[PDB]
């Protein structure tokens, strides 16, 4: 019956910040707790801040110690978390859920915020083959792919010829390198027929910029295969 | 103070491997200790709460004790199947200053997929990337089941290992992983090395092969 | 009507069918004000305690024990319960409860459990081994960093009889070591039983008040006499309900009503010793009471020779709660309501009167 949910914040960035807030709705928002949990992408969990029933105390952590206010609206029925002075290592998936009691756990969370800072906006980046040829074509299981370098979001699905090449696709997500490279690079299987028969042409889904330029690939096929 | 937890463990459907969660100062039997469940891409949820007892929904097989020997708590998560693979976290209140303290995390397992040795498949750079000075090295291997993906890099006279950095692997169709590697390049200093390997011992061979930079 | 008459073709008249009746759709339960709130406050934060050893017992009585305010505050430390569930004990009533309180330090708190014996095990208050109940121990170092390290709670050590659950460890026999006895001061091998308190705000963090205030609890045949407070719903009116409230248990609607009761009258009553009226528990509002419509159906029919269809008659029901039209003996649901008049072939009730006329109807 309980089914929490929040929204208010796709992209940040150092120094503007925003208020997350987090609706409260299905059960009764006048007896309970509440407290703020994020999560580090490849880390655990770590505990934000707390709250009382509608103003008596607001408990902080020593890490985010005085650029963090936390505030709840008793009567909306509502929980509003504001930051400012967002600082580097504050790039974490907030989660809101409600305190069945001061020594218990949480009884329902929410639904997570993409709340992440990063430079180097939107751009035009480029896409660069692999071009097997040294010692890939007949050593080991011989494939190919693309590479996407320097793109700020994340909405690339990379493809092969809108759905008319392909034969086993595993693309892995990108990491970030510094604070805004990304690399992402896709790959598929070819059963070492078809490499100098018909030529490979990588497209880019790019929804932000236009990455429609499929570069062609040039496979060395006199140095080894 | 701070929850240690293992990192991950695996093992195949059969008897129960318990989690422990070993506090580090204060005593365990003064609080309650709980134990969530994060699933991959979803919010988290309580399984287990207050460990002397069990709340409903959640089947009993997922049971735990208290271990007062060494301020340690332990959960003995019985009936392993394909359902329960997931994550689970350590939880319990002890900063006195009103701070809630949180594990580390694990990554129990099953074990579905048969042995087999990875392929050594290393990509030389190209020339329309090669425009001025740009270049990447590629040693994506395939066709291994465990994601302790464990490589090396040596330029044929050097273990170079500047820069290391190491693709995050995802999950296939039939339970495999396709985790790559990405070293640091160097933009013009290409004429220093001719030739470059790279090494794998990921529980297998050890074969490396060699590439040219610009040919 | 051919069931119950036991044959294939009736005759003219009004037969007799079954007893309908409207069941109770839902619940409404109303409890009073939540008084008498037991007094819980002066435990925690109140005058020093006696000693260690020498541990206070507060017994309990008639109250409302809430306990909306132990496991929903900050300032203690520890709330590790041994098999209460205190997410219910606003549901469980108990008979016994031993609200025992004394000072301790901050490595005390762990050698004071059912699973942890030690230290105090043999020499101050000891725990059993069912213990239902809690333990509730904070940091007292607000104000309780006095200068000069005051050594008044001297708890008795080295003792040699093991202390019983329940009970103080009240022992003026010094130390021997196996010898003769002393019989003064610190004598032959000699030790008086007390330790010396002075944990000052400036000797260490283990070293701190941290006054605990134990509580427990046992059931026994007497009646329950303390326990948690009572939900209450919302009220209804002008809909056949079961109403549950305090001293009053039943079904029938709940509406409005003129009359005034006195101050202390809550309960009504009519001649014949029936329930008709109740007050409400939490505002001023006298409720009245009226019992649901039942009543028997029964139909109207022409014959089955000259045809088939027929008619109900709800005797005594309103047509609300229940083509319709309302006479002085039911709703009549299956006829048409004409004006003009003529011999009463079916009788119905109060004059109305029915028969299979003109295309073919029956009429009213
Ligand atoms: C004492 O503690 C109680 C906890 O139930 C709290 O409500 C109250 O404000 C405190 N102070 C006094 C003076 O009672
Ligand atoms: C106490 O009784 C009055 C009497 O009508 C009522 O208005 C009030 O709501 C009651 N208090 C609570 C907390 O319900
Ligand atoms: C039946 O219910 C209606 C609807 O409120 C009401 O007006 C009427 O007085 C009631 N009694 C009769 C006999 O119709």
């Amino acid at each position: 019956e309980v089914q929490l949910v929040q929204s208010g914040g796709g992209l940040v960035q150092p120094g503007g910040s925003l208020r997350l807030s987090c609706a409260a709705s299905g059960f009764t928002f006048s007896s309970y707790w509440m407290s703020w949990v994020r999560q580090a992408p490849g880390k655990g969990l770590e505990w934000v801040a707390n709250i009382n029933q509608d103003g008596g105390e607001k408990y902080y952590v020593d890490s985010v110690k005085g650029r963090f206010t936390i505030s709840r609206d008793n009567a909306k029925n509502s929980l509003f978390l504001q930051m400012n002075s967002v600082r580097a290592e504050d790039t974490a998936v907030y989660f809101c859920a409600r305190v069945w009691y001061y020594y218990g756990p949480r009884d329902y969370w929410g639904q997570g915020t993409l709340v992440t800072v990063s430079s180097a906006s939107t751009k035009g980046p480029s896409v660069f083959p692999l071009a097997p040829s040294s010692k890939s074509t007949s050593g080991g299981t011989a494939a190919l792919g693309c590479l996407v370098k320097d793109y700020f979001p994340e909405p690339v699905t990379v493809s092969w010829n809108s759905g008319a090449l392909t034969s086993g696709v595993h693309t892995f997500p990108a990491v970030l390198q510094s604070s805004g490279l990304y690399s992402l690079s896709s790959v598929v299987t070819v059963p070492s027929s078809s490499l100098g028969t018909q030529t490979y042409i990588c497209n880019v889904n790019h929804k932000p910029s236009n990455t429609k330029v499929d570069k062609r690939v040039e496979p060395k096929s006199c140095d080894k295969t | 103070i701070v929850m240690t937890q293992p990192h991950s463990v695996s093992e195949s459907p059969g008897k129960t491997v318990t989690i422990s969660c070993t506090r580090s100062s204060g005593s365990i039997a003064s609080n309650y200790v709980q134990w969530y469940q994060q699933r991959p891409g979803s919010s988290p949820t309580t399984v287990i709460y207050e460990d002397n007892q069990r709340p409903s929904g959640v089947p009993d097989r997922f049971s735990g004790s208290i271990d007062s020997s060494s301020n340690s708590a332990s959960l003995t998560i019985s009936g392993l199947k394909t359902e329960d693979e997931a994550d689970y976290y350590c939880q319990s209140y002890d900063g006195s200053n009103h701070n809630v303290v949180f594990g580390g995390g694990t990554e129990l397992t099953v074990l579905s997929q048969p042995k087999a040795a990875p392929s050594v498949t290393l990509f030389p750079p190209s020339s329309e990337e090669l425009q001025a000075n740009k270049a990447t090295l590629v040693c994506l291997i395939s066709d291994f089941y465990p994601g302790a993906v464990t490589v090396a890099w040596k330029a044929d006279s050097s273990p170079v290992k500047a820069g290391v950095e190491t693709t995050t692997p995802s999950k296939q169709s039939n339970n495999k992983y396709a985790a790559s590697s990405y070293l640091s390049l160097t933009p013009e200093q290409w004429k220093s090395h001719r030739s470059y390997s790279c090494q794998v011992t990921h529980e297998g061979s050890t074969v490396e092969k060699t590439v040219a930079p610009t040919e | 009507t051919k069931c119950t008459l036991k044959s294939f073709t009736v005759e003219k008249g009004i037969y007799q069918t079954s007893n309908f009746r409207v069941q109770p759709t839902e619940s409404i339960v109303r409890f009073p004000n939540i008084t008498n709130l037991c007094p819980f406050g002066e435990v925690f934060n109140a005058t020093r305690f006696a000693s260690v050893y020498a541990w206070n017992r507060k017994r309990i009585s008639n109250c409302v024990a809430d306990y909306s305010v132990l496991y929903n505050s900050a300032s203690f430390s520890t709330f590790k319960c041994y098999g209460v569930s205190p997410t219910k004990l606003n549901d469980l009533c108990f008979t016994n409860v031993y609200a025992d309180s004394f000072v301790i330090r901050g490595d005390e708190v762990r050698q004071i459990a059912p699973g942890q014996t030690g230290k105090i095990a043999d020499y101050n208050y000891k725990l059993p081994d069912d213990f239902t109940g809690c333990v509730i121990a904070w940091n007292s170092n607000n104000l309780d960093s006095k200068v000069g390290g005051n050594y008044n709670y001297l708890y008795r050590l080295f003792r040699k009889s093991n202390l019983k659950p329940f009970e103080r460890d009240i022992s003026t026999e010094i130390y021997q070591a196996g010898s003769t006895p002393c019989n003064g001061v610190e004598g032959f091998n000699c030790y008086f039983p007390l330790q010396s308190y002075g944990f000052q705000p400036t000797n260490g963090v283990g070293y701190q008040p941290y006054r605990v205030v134990v509580l427990s609890f046992e059931l026994l045949h007497a009646p329950a006499t303390v326990c948690g407070p009572k939900k209450s719903t919302n009220l209804v009116k002008n809909k056949c309900v079961n109403f549950n409230f305090n001293g009053l248990t039943g079904t029938g609607v709940l509406t409005e009503s003129n009359k005034k009761f006195l101050p202390f009258q809550q309960f009504g009553r009519d001649i014949a010793d029936t329930t008709d009226a109740v007050r409400d528990p939490q505002t001023l509002e006298i409720l009245d009471i009226t019992p649901c419509s039942f009543g028997g159906v029964s139909v109207i029919t022409p014959g089955t020779n000259t045809s088939n269809q027929v008619a109900v008659l709800y005797q005594g029901v309103n047509c609300t709660e229940v083509n319709v039209f309302q006479t002085r003996a039911g709703c009549l649901i299956g006829a048409e309501h004409v004006n003009n008049s003529y011999e009463c072939d079916i009788p119905i009730g109060a004059g109305i009167c029915a028969s299979y006329q003109t295309s073919q109807s029956i009429i009213a």
